[PDB]
């Protein structure tokens, strides 16, 4: 009934030094049955990752919206789009549908291609941004992640000890939610190379 | 919107527009449909003064309106675009509705009353289109030919030409086409088709586009040498 | 001349020519007689045919059971004007349970005719009407004039050769205006009027139209045999 | 409720529909077929609302055959699942959502490959080996999870198949009144003479 | 309800001879029976019938707009209207209006040499299904037959009759709102015949005496 | 009323003409030479700036060569105002297309879209066409490399090498005399600089007059790149091809 | 759809052998209290109707302002305007049948019960009520509300059926409106002393009596009740 | 330019005056009522014999009741045949009965003058409607472009129309039989043709109370032609 | 909230005869336990020897008449002064009704004229405009109550020639005028002492070749 826990699933971002992660589950789901187990919920626009969570048509829907609008945005400004300005695009596009919202929580992260320096954010359904230095949680085991995030993360982690801590926040959370796991995908974004690990973790 | 009367009528009872989308026609490459027996050929003229073209991605001039039925034009090739997007539609439209495909003459009278409407609209022109429809009725064996023009009117042909230097291929026609006895097979149609178009032409060579039309979907575009057979066979028959 | 293209331009004199050729295409159309007593009304038409074999086009449309008009000139825009006073008649009716006064749609076809002479892209009328009707202030004839011009009158004419009827009403009208609860005399009256206007052509029984409204008589046209008796 | 079931094998794609037609305790018809080719290569059966299904599926054909005549050409199947995933997506939000699941079963000419979309009624896609709508859901896919290998032979899935209906037909209230099976390869696509 | 609504007693089947229609003739708001001698076949026109089930309004409206739309096309096209595109107009208007609260299951029943002898049962859902058995029994629409579901393809012209009408008579006997008479029509190539209008009560005794059915029921 | 000052933009002459076509292809036919060179492994495409000046910033300048996507470039001849309005409405229904398709759009498609809007301008509205012609060089894996031509008429055509703008008489039988059909994409780059260099109205063909693009699968694999030259790209290319 | 908020209780009428008697109280109550006391809920329109209007003030005002406007109208271009062509009680009832209909039927009503008295051009009387629904009904007496239950059963007495109209003069047509306002006030929680009555004849016009009290009132017999039942004190 | 709604200096609608200019350019068309029934009869002008002339509909049903022959622009005919037709379906909907003859014409004629700056020009095209109605029997009506329609006994519209006009204006009487006027139309349309008449380039039809509107076969029109011959060599 | 609907009471009686009709109504008018009117008429005259009765909701009722009379007068206007023939009529009213589909006129409406052979008819209507020809109709309040009466007193139901024993039917006889208003006048009397709703007055309006004629009969006014 609750539009953003029918598919279930959930997204995680933090910074490190030098570098941001984002990590999903690859679980899509009607309620109790599990459907697919390769639903991957984060896509990149260049540079710039989106993890989106929360109902799997609008998830599509918004990756097809951005791909549209960065694509557009690129052919005019001659430059791929950056964290920043994305997540002024995904507020604003949110926005649009104030009083018939697509029933998602998406997070950006990426590092800004001029600075160097790491970004994430993340929205409510209807675009507000929270733009937290440490760490961003979305989805149907948030309040676990939010647990998990607050415990294990330290500021300025190396990318490969930033790998374990984000996993570790992951894994553990989705263990604790029935409509999580089946799988997940791991990002390590540096300013020019970016690692795409998927974990081993329990199949129920 | 612009409401501007451009289709109205002169002192001597005639709409010069729809008169002057006729000469449209007139400079268009010629076309030419031929109903055998047991099927439609629709020849169609490719003027050479255009090479280094590509034939395989370059707009063809018959088009399939639906597996059974083909669409050819003389004039305004963009307009002619316009008539062959709206027919496509109505024939789908109509296998929605009816759980049956167009025949022939429900696609023409639709295509013709599309050309009609915009001869007596405000702010539009008439389309410098007329176009030979051809093809076979649902579980039907009999050729059917039809020929449409810019004010609208459409009528069925044993045997019919359109564009420049018509006049010329249809007197060809009017003495070499027997109602009697149609082209028993497609070889003589096709044949008869080619003849037509040689006496209009210029060379033989990639001018001359030619797509036989059978019963039951059965389309199909003869290649450069098919044509270039029946060219060879027609021109040493002749030297007699 | 150059101010004729439409009818939103004014001429150097101040005249509208599209208004001025609209009022010519009655001059063209077939005479029609309106006259009126202080009980009846009635309406006089020489109907006109196209030859031998075809029918004589109808001059008087009934537009309620106490009001109907003869037209002279475009046949379909009598029928657009005549359409438009059955529509007030009954709205007057089914709103205010009120017959419609004649002077009131007098100002209502006016008004209707007025809007295109000052707008762009219309045309005027090209029809002139005589109304008639029995209102709660009894009989009454009026003329109407594709301009817009309409006047309350004892009688009058329109149409060709429509000056003959005008003057000789013009004579009697001390004589028919007296005719009152003598329905058969007011029609005598507008039958000898409309015959002033004939020249060649007589009255026979499929060319005459006649229509009378009064005291205690409904809008009702009479043609065929029924005007044998006039003849 | 209804049936559809889909299994991707090694070179075809085989669809199983429900042949009944149910409303309340009323039963319309037993010999009812839920699918339409959407292309020669490509097959959707669909399972939902009255109506809805049979104007949504009738639809999305037409709209198909419109593209196959305009170019020519076949569109892939992950292009017909895009463009029907898009259409139902539209509905949701729309003033009468359509109520409709789709399975589409489609063979890629350009890959050489066999593949099957699942689609539910709020625009929902995923590409699986196999799929089912409804109840007979969540029985079929701990079945097919043990038994399906991805090198299968049509044979070796028509038999899988098989085992599916007979266990659904054992364990369902409801009488669905039997299954059509198709098959979707190279050839095209063919309705299975016996099962 | 306000509405004359109609939920029992159509019956429709495809034979040899063509199509059997068969219809009770009772409308009742409620327990209270309306009357005994309504009309719920719709002569849409001399090769089509349709079969009112659901709104008697709706019924009626649609039906004989589906004949105005049906005349149309003849005069467009020079050709009868086949089964299935006359149904499918009557189809598609409904599903314009669903959620509005339209109430219509009726059987468009046709024969043209195209199809042959064809039945469309026509929903206020958007539900089009074509069928060799259709009936409709107190609000529920059956594919079957109301007596034996076997019955015969090769049964004659007059036995197929008595089939549709004994049909009714079971359903009037043991549903309370189906009852006063039976219609009878037979749908040919060359159009539909009407086989008249049986009183139940005269029927019923007539039917119990010569099959020596009702046993349960004293006469 | 208003009629007195309509020109009438959408009507015959009386041999079947539309005027303001006529009168469009008039006005493309004084703009900058635009050359398209369709290859076995490439497509180039080659257009002359209209007379510059010294102080014009030409690396930041684009008035000729456009990219609608990743697979799909143009080249423009006539009033650049009017090509970059009908260019933005070709990227948004490539973005619309691969939305609905999840497919990048095939060449042809964009270019019947374009072409449909053009016509459209000469058959209703009242309004001017688009003084615009375009050279269509695309990729997609149903027809590999293709080349495409659009006209105010809202006509298109394909062609293996193609001209529009000024001179175009002169560059076409220049084209024709040298194109073969085994033709690489190096052979094309020189064959439409020399078909320029002969056909300029300028005294000598310098990189600050020319834009220059290729689209080649001389991407690392099974992929497609294209490349936008730069002005020291153009110049150096002069210099190898033996021009400058 | 709306609510009613400041209202007008009962409006009662009669037949008489030359005209039409019509009467309402000056009360607007404002749910349980009554806000209001000089509200005039008689509007009369021209020299020959008088317009009893209950329910909803607000309405009410709107549609004295609809007659005001029709007053106006009716005058233009008609020189027959204070003669032939002077609006009929007919006329003014069918515009407002009409319009209380039309509104009932967009689902946005006048809150209102209206009865139309007047005498029309042949000296017939006329009285006929429309109301919130837009239904119509004529009677030789006419109440709104409580008047409906009380008034009618008191004024059937005097007129009973058609052929009593003839036989009732204006002194025993008004002597039983007054009768009914003083009973309306003894047993209507939303009712006032203080009234209008307006008599519509052929002969005499349109009289208008304004402050008019409920008078002749019994109350003495109060001082003998004592208690509910047992109480004797 | 010009209004196109624009009036003459003599109270003419300059584009209706120049519709009936195209009208005289069209195939001639005849229609004679008598009291057995209406004829209708057209010259079908096929521009080349390659045109297979039964493809040539001059001669078109409204419902079953009422048969319509045109002359002129005929593609102009086709949208005033679809009104016709549906107010012809529509008004047995609405009313469970046949439309009267003159209101089919008059509604038909309430299209023609809905042009201006609506539709950018008047119909270049004139009908001859023929019916029957229980009212007023059977019924033949001239529909032109200015909205205007005429009841005739018989009428001809297009190129050969005044000579027939003539030639009917003799011809026609109130006793003539439905075969006289088969024979009398299949007779003045060979006089004003261009071409010699036979069953392929004319086309007769008839509307009888008992069969409704028929358009004939060639085969049926042959034998009347037939009939004419000698009736003519008779005297 | 706002209930745009009402019942105003009332009864009306159809009875189509061999070459008559008659359509009857009480004439009493009430909302809830109030009388509004002891005679409102319910029965009219439209023109064409049609009489028309919209029962129920009596601001419907009049709405349709009023738009139905209407339709008479442009029938006239648009078809040479045609006679709306009773089945024209029926069929008319019926795309009226069914025009408000979706908020209906709360009536039960019927019509009585002669067909085009003369004959007598009677149509019903439902409130959403499905409608049959019918030789007996009562609608309204009392409708149940005057029914089973009709169905005995005039099909002569359930009754049987004596010493048959059920074998023979009493056989159809053709009912004058006179004995048509007897069961009218009957049925309303009956009526009268057992529905609260009727009483008052019976308006009958007669149709015959000759045109419509109109009988009053006084009821019980408790
Ligand atoms: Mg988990
Ligand atoms: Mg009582």
């Amino acid at each position: 009934s609750d539009p953003s826990s029918i598919n279930g699933g959930i997204v995680v971002a933090m910074t490190g030094k030098d570098c941001v992660a984002i990590a999903c589950d690859l679980r899509l789901g009607s309620q109790s049955l599990g459907v697919s187990n390769k639903f991957e919920k984060i896509f990149h626009y260049g540079h710039v990752f989106l993890g989106i969570t929360g109902l799997a048509t609008d998830v599509t829907t918004l990756n097809e919206m951005f791909r549209y609008k960065t694509n557009l945005y690129k052919l005019k400004e001659e430059r791929a789009i950056e964290p920043e300005t994305f997540t002024q695009l995904v507020s604003s596009s949110l926005y649009e549908r104030r009083f018939g919202p697509y029933f998602v929580g998406p997070v950006v992260a990426g590092i800004n291609s001029k600075s160097g320096k790491p970004f994430i954010a993340g929205f409510d359904l209807i675009g507000c941004i929270d733009e937290a230095k440490d760490f961003i949680v979305s989805g149907t085991a948030s309040d676990q992640l939010f647990g998990m995030c607050e415990s294990l993360y330290e500021p300025n982690l190396e990318p490969e000890d930033l790998f374990e801590t984000i996993s570790q926040a992951l894994l553990n959370a989705a263990d604790r939610d029935a409509l999580s796991g089946w799988g997940a995908v791991v990002y390590i974004i540096k300013k020019d190379e970016v690692v795409k690990r998927y974990l081993k973790m329990r199949q129920d | 919107g612009y409401d501007r009367a451009l289709s109205i009528f002169s002192p001597d009872g005639h709409i010069f527009q729809v008169e002057y989308a006729l000469e449209a026609v007139k400079r268009g490459t010629c076309a030419v449909g031929v109903k055998g027996k047991n099927c439609v050929v629709l020849g169609c003229e490719r003027r050479s003064t255009l090479k280094l073209q590509d034939t395989r991605i370059t707009p063809s001039k018959v088009s399939k309106i639906d597996s059974h039925v083909v669409l050819s034009f003389s004039g305004l090739n963009a307009d002619s675009r316009i008539l062959i997007e709206k027919a496509r539609v109505e024939a789908q439209s109509h296998r929605l509705t009816l759980e049956d495909p167009v025949t022939v003459e429900y696609l023409t009278r639709y295509v013709a009353g599309v050309q009609q409407r915009y001869t007596q609209s405000g702010g539009v022109r008439p389309f410098g289109v007329s176009t030979l429809i051809a093809g076979f009725d649902p579980r039907d064996d009999e050729p059917k030919l039809y020929q449409t023009e810019p004010s609208g009117i459409y009528s069925s042909w044993s045997a019919q030409t359109i564009g420049r230097n018509s006049k010329t291929v249809r007197e060809f026609l009017e003495k070499n086409y027997d109602r009697k006895e149609p082209p028993a097979t497609v070889e003589e149609c096709v044949k008869l088709t080619v003849r037509s178009l040689l006496e209009v032409v210029q060379t033989g060579a990639k001018n001359i586009e030619i797509t036989v039309v059978k019963p039951d979907s059965d389309i199909v575009a003869l290649s450069s040498e098919e044509i270039n057979q029946y060219v060879t066979q027609i021109e040493q028959e002749k030297q007699e | 001349n150059n101010y004729d293209g439409d009818t939103v331009t004014f001429s150097p004199t101040g005249r509208l020519f599209q208004v001025e050729y609209a009022l010519e295409a009655i001059k063209q159309g077939s005479v029609t007689v309106g006259l009126r007593s202080n009980t009846h009304a009635v309406l006089v038409a020489l109907k006109r045919n196209a030859d031998e074999l075809s029918s004589y086009q109808k001059k008087i449309i009934k537009c309620d059971e106490h009001m109907g008009l003869s037209l002279a000139g475009l046949a379909p825009d009598a029928r657009v004007l005549s359409n438009y006073l059955r529509q007030q008649c009954n709205y007057s009716s089914l709103v205010f349970n009120r017959k419609l006064a004649v002077e009131r749609a007098g100002h209502l076809l006016c008004d209707k005719a007025q809007k295109n002479t000052q707008s762009y892209g219309g045309r005027p009328y090209g029809v002139g009407l005589l109304i008639i009707g029995y209102d709660k202030s009894g009989a009454h004839l009026l003329e109407f004039q594709p301009s817009g011009n309409v006047t309350e009158l004892y009688g009058t004419a329109i149409g060709a050769r429509s000056q003959g009827a005008k003057t000789y009403l013009e004579r009697t009208l001390d004589t028919f205006i007296k005719i009152d609860g003598n329905p058969d005399e007011l029609i005598k009256a507008g039958v000898e009027a409309i015959s002033q206007s004939l020249r060649d052509e007589s009255l026979t029984v499929d060319n005459l139209s006649i229509a009378i409204v009064g005291k205690d008589t409904p809008f009702t046209i009479y043609d065929g045999e029924a005007v044998a008796k006039y003849i | 409720m209804d049936i559809i079931l889909g299994i991707r094998v090694q070179d075809s794609v085989i669809l199983a529909s429900s042949k009944a037609v149910t409303r309340g305790i009323s039963v319309l018809k037993d010999s009812d077929d839920k699918t339409r080719q959407l292309s020669p290569h490509t097959l959707m059966s669909f399972a939902g609302e009255a109506g809805d299904t049979v104007q949504f599926a009738e639809y999305i054909q037409a709209n198909i055959q419109l593209y196959s005549i305009r170019e020519d050409y076949e569109l892939s199947p992950q292009a017909v699942s895009s463009f029907v995933r898009q259409e139902l997506a539209k509905s949701i939000r729309s003033r009468r959502p359509y109520q409709v699941n789709v399975l589409i079963g489609g063979y890629d000419k350009k890959k050489n490959k066999p593949e099957l979309y699942q689609i539910d009624y709020l625009g929902t896609k995923v590409e699986l080996p196999y799929g089912a709508h409804g109840y007979s859901g969540f029985y079929t896919f701990s079945l097919l999870d043990h038994h399906y290998r991805p090198d299968m032979t049509t044979e070796e899935g028509l038999d899988l198949l098989k085992l599916c209906v007979q266990e659904l037909e054992k364990r369902m209230p409801m009488d669905f009144k039997g299954v059509i099976v198709k098959i979707v390869d190279k050839d095209g696509i063919r309705q299975v003479d016996d099962f | 309800k306000i509405k004359i609504a109609h939920g029992t007693t159509t019956l429709a089947f495809r034979f040899q001879g063509g199509i059997i229609v068969a219809v009770d003739s009772r409308a009742t708001a409620g327990n209270w029976v309306a009357s005994q001698t309504v009309k719920k076949v719709i002569e849409i026109n001399p090769f089509l019938l349709g079969t009112m089930a659901g709104g008697a309004a709706d019924c009626q409206f649609w039906e004989t707009w589906l004949g105005s739309q049906c005349r149309l096309h003849e005069l467009r096209e020079k050709e009868r209207i086949s089964v299935a595109a006359a149904s499918k107009i009557l189809s598609n208007l409904v599903y314009q209006y669903k959620g509005a609260g339209l109430s219509m299951g009726t059987m468009i029943c046709g024969y043209t040499r195209k199809e042959g002898p064809t039945i469309y049962y026509v929903d206020s859902d958007g539900t089009r299904l074509k069928g060799d058995i259709f009936c409709v029994v107190s609000g529920q629409t059956f594919a079957y037959g109301v007596l034996d579901s076997n019955y015969k393809w090769d049964l004659s012209v007059e036995d197929a009759l008595y089939l549709g009408k004994r049909s009714i008579l079971a359903a009037a006997h043991r549903d309370a709102y189906s009852g006063g008479s039976v219609n009878l029509y037979h749908v040919t190539e060359d159009g539909w015949i009407y086989h008249g209008n049986h009183d139940v009560g005269e029927l019923f005794w007539k039917v119990k005496e010569e099959e020596g059915s009702f046993n349960n029921v004293i006469g | 009323g208003s009629r007195r000052y309509d020109s009438r933009t959408t009507i015959f002459s009386p041999e079947g003409r539309l005027y303001q076509v006529e009168y469009a292809l008039e006005s493309i036919s004084h703009a900058g030479t635009a050359i398209g060179i369709m290859a076995s492994d490439g497509i180039v495409l080659a257009a002359e700036r209209k007379v510059t000046s010294t102080l014009l910033e030409q690396d930041t300048s684009t008035e000729k060569l456009y990219k609608l996507n990743d697979k799909i470039a143009v080249a423009v001849a006539g009033l650049t105002a009017d090509a970059e309005i009908l260019i933005n409405t070709a990227r948004i229904h490539a973005q619309n297309y691969l939305k609905t398709y999840n497919e990048d759009i095939p060449v042809e498609i964009l270019v019947r879209r374009l072409s449909d809007i053009k016509q459209g301008y000469t058959q209703h509205g009242g309004l001017r066409p688009f003084g615009v012609s375009f050279i269509y060089a695309g990729y997609d894996d149903r027809y590999g490399y293709q080349l495409y031509t659009s006209n105010p008429s809202g006509n298109y055509t394909g062609w293996k090498a193609i001209s529009v703008g000024a001179n175009t008489s002169a560059a076409q039988t220049l084209l024709q005399m040298d194109y073969k059909d085994d033709m690489k994409v190096d052979d094309a780059i020189e064959l439409a600089l020399k078909t320029l260099s002969k056909t300029t109205d300028s005294s000598a063909l310098t990189y600050d007059r020319l834009e220059f693009a290729t689209i080649r699968k001389g991407a690392n694999d099974g992929e497609v790149y294209q490349k936008i030259f730069k002005p020291q790209e153009i110049k150096d290319i002069l210099v190898k091809t033996g021009i400058t | 759809t709306q609510q009613p908020i400041v209202t007008g209780t009962s409006v009662i009428s009669m037949k008489y052998d030359n005209g039409v008697i019509i009467a309402a109280d000056n009360l607007g109550s404002y749910g349980s209290l009554l806000r209001f006391n000089g509200v005039e809920r008689l509007i009369p329109v021209g020299d020959n109707t008088v317009v009893g209007i209950s329910g909803d003030i607000s309405d009410m005002q709107h549609i004295e302002r609809l007659l005001k406007d029709l007053v106006t109208e009716n005058a233009y271009d008609n020189p027959l305007a204070d003669a032939e062509e002077a609006l009929e009680p007919s006329y003014i009832f069918e515009y407002l049948a009409t319009v209380m209909y039309q509104r009932r039927s967009k689902m946005n009503p006048l809150w209102n019960a209206i009865i139309v008295a007047g005498v029309q051009s042949n000296g017939d009387q006329f009285l006929r009520y429309v109301n919130l629904l837009g239904v119509t009904y004529s009677s030789p007496t006419l109440a709104t509300g409580f008047g409906a239950h009380m008034a009618n059963p008191l004024l059937r007495k005097v007129v009973d059926r058609e052929s009593d109209i003839p036989k009732t003069t204006v002194q025993v047509a008004e002597e039983a409106i007054v009768n009914a306002m003083r009973v309306l006030y003894y047993r209507d929680a939303r009712s006032s002393r203080n009234f209008s009555l307006a008599i519509i004849d052929k002969n005499t016009g349109l009289t208008f009596k304004k402050n008019l009290q409920v008078e002749n009132m019994k109350w003495d017999f109060a001082k003998d009740i004592k208690g509910y039942g047992t109480q004797k004190i | 330019d010009r209004g196109v709604s624009t009036f003459s200096p003599e109270g003419r609608l300059f584009q209706v005056e120049y519709s009936l200019e195209a009208i005289k350019l069209g195939s001639t068309a005849i229609g004679i009522a008598t009291k057995e029934g209406v004829v209708l009869g057209v010259e079908k002008r096929a521009t080349s014999p390659l045109l297979e002339s039964d493809s040539i509909e001059k001669i078109v049903e409204i419902d079953r009741h009422i048969g319509c022959a045109m002359s002129g622009l005929t593609a102009d005919a086709r949208s005033m045949i679809e009104h016709a037709r549906t107010a012809a379906v529509t008004h047995n909907l609405y009313y469970d009965e046949d439309i009267n003859v003159e209101s089919l014409t008059q509604s038909v004629c309430d299209l023609a003058l809905r042009f201006g700056e609506l539709m950018s020009r008047p119909f270049g095209v004139a009908l001859l409607i023929a019916g029957h109605d229980a009212d007023d029997g059977y019924q033949l009506f001239h529909a032109e472009p200015s909205g205007t329609f005429y009841r005739y006994n018989a009428k001809a519209i297009g190129s050969g129309s005044e000579g027939a006009q003539a030639e009917l204006l003799n011809e026609w009487h109130s006793s003539l039989t439905l075969k006289e006027a088969e024979l009398l139309v299949l007779k003045i349309l060979k006089q004003v043709m261009e071409e010699k008449l036979d069953e392929n380039n004319a086309q007769l039809s008839c509307i009888t109370k008992q069969d409704g509107f028929k358009i004939y076969d060639n085969e049926k029109t042959a034998e009347l032609i037939k009939e004419l011959k000698e009736k003519e060599a008779a005297e | 909230q706002f209930n745009p609907y009402g019942d105003n009471g009332g009864t009306i009686l159809g009875i189509a005869g061999e070459d008559f009709a008659v359509l009857a109504g009480d004439t009493r008018n009430i909302t809830d336990y109030s009388i509004n009117s002891r005679y409102e008429p319910k029965v009219f005259d439209c023109g064409d020897n049609i009489v028309m009765s919209a029962n129920g909701f009596a601001a419907d009722g009049d709405a349709l008449v009023k738009r139905f009379k209407n339709s008479v007068k442009w029938y006239h206007f648009d078809h040479n002064d045609k006679k709306l023939s009773i089945n024209s009529a029926a069929r008319n009213i019926q795309h009226l009704l069914y025009g408000k589909r979706f908020f209906p006129y709360y009536v039960h409406t019927i019509i009585a004229g002669l067909d085009e052979d003369g004959k007598g008819a009677v149509y019903s209507f439902d409130p959403v405009g499905s409608y049959e020809r019918e030789q007996c109709r009562a609608g309204g309040a009392a409708a149940s109550l005057i029914m089973p009466f009709l169905d005995n007193q005039v099909n002569f139901k359930n009754q049987y020639e004596p010493g048959t024993n059920g074998k023979v039917k009493k056989p159809l006889k053709y009912l004058s005028v006179e004995e048509v208003i007897k069961l009218v006048r009957d049925s309303f009397t009956s009526a009268t002492e057992r529905h609260i709703q009727v009483g008052d007055g019976l308006e009958i309006l007669i149709v015959t070749k000759d045109g419509v004629r109109k009988e009053f009969y006084e009821l019980k006014r408790d």
